[PDB]
């Protein structure tokens, strides 16, 4: 999968994608690695049990502890960085991006922050909550 | 007529409504967020 | 109302304990009504009962 | 304690 940026006067016009194919059998899961940009996810903050489980997650990093999130809707705006040791098992694994809230007006604010790293994993455990 | 108290100086504790409904809810907050938590950290555990 | 008397119509306060003692104030607040409805009348008007 | 008379 291959992205081109055509700028012009230094400003960005439009994105190209492209995405090519070697048919045959490939071993070289070193130089294998997967980057994917993930729908944006939304949940609505109801129970103070919601909140507990919120920050039993390493990842779930707010800028103010302190912050209230009862009764708020959050949006998780998550990209997904992936490199692979075989086949099946991720050799490593990155998920990051902003957390933000829904104001009055509708408009989403960044509040902090999602912070995923891992070694050796079978899968994503950040969006597999979050999808849930 | 005798009237006899045998309520283990409950009188005292005041809001006793208030009180009890409270003790209650700590209870059962503390109950759900550990299970939630658990159920959580084992499906997280399990993708991993 | 002569302290140390508790008059002959008097409201009460629910004390902690949980009895309903006589309270001076809100008593005055019920005995000033009646002498005003005495004098001056009450209107019921807008009330259903 | 909470048994006194206050």
């Amino acid at each position: 999968d291959v992205v081109g940026t055509l700028s012009r006067n230094g400003k960005p016009v439009m994105e190209v994608t492209s995405s090519f194919f070697y048919r045959g059998n490939y071993t070289d899961f070193e130089n294998t690695f997967q980057k994917t940009v993930e729908p944006v996810y939304q949940m609505h903050i109801k129970t103070s049990k919601d909140i507990a489980v919120l920050r039993s997650k390493e990842w779930f990093q707010l800028d103010d502890e302190d912050f209230d999130l009862l009764n708020k809707t959050l949006t998780f705006e998550t990209e997904t960085e992936v490199t692979f040791k075989n086949a099946n098992i991720f050799s490593s694994v990155k998920c990051f991006g902003p957390i933000k809230v829904e104001l009055p007006t509708k408009e989403t604010v960044e509040i902090g922050i999602v912070d995923y790293e891992a070694g050796a994993s079978h899968g994503n455990p950040v969006v597999d909550f979050l999808k849930r | 007529p005798v009237m006899a108290d045998l309520n283990g100086g409950l009188q005292f504790v005041p809001e006793l409504k208030e009180f009890t409904a409270k003790l209650r809810k700590e209870l059962v907050e503390t109950s759900e967020v550990r299970k939630a938590v658990s159920i959580e950290t084992a499906l997280e555990h399990k993708v991993v | 109302i002569p302290r140390e008397t508790i008059p002959f119509l008097h409201l009460r306060k629910k004390t902690p304990a949980g009895d309903w003692k006589y309270d001076r104030q809100l008593s005055s607040l019920f005995l000033d009504g009646l002498e005003k409805a005495a004098f001056n009348g009450v209107t019921f008007k807008d009330k259903y009962v | 304690p909470i048994t006194k008379e206050s």
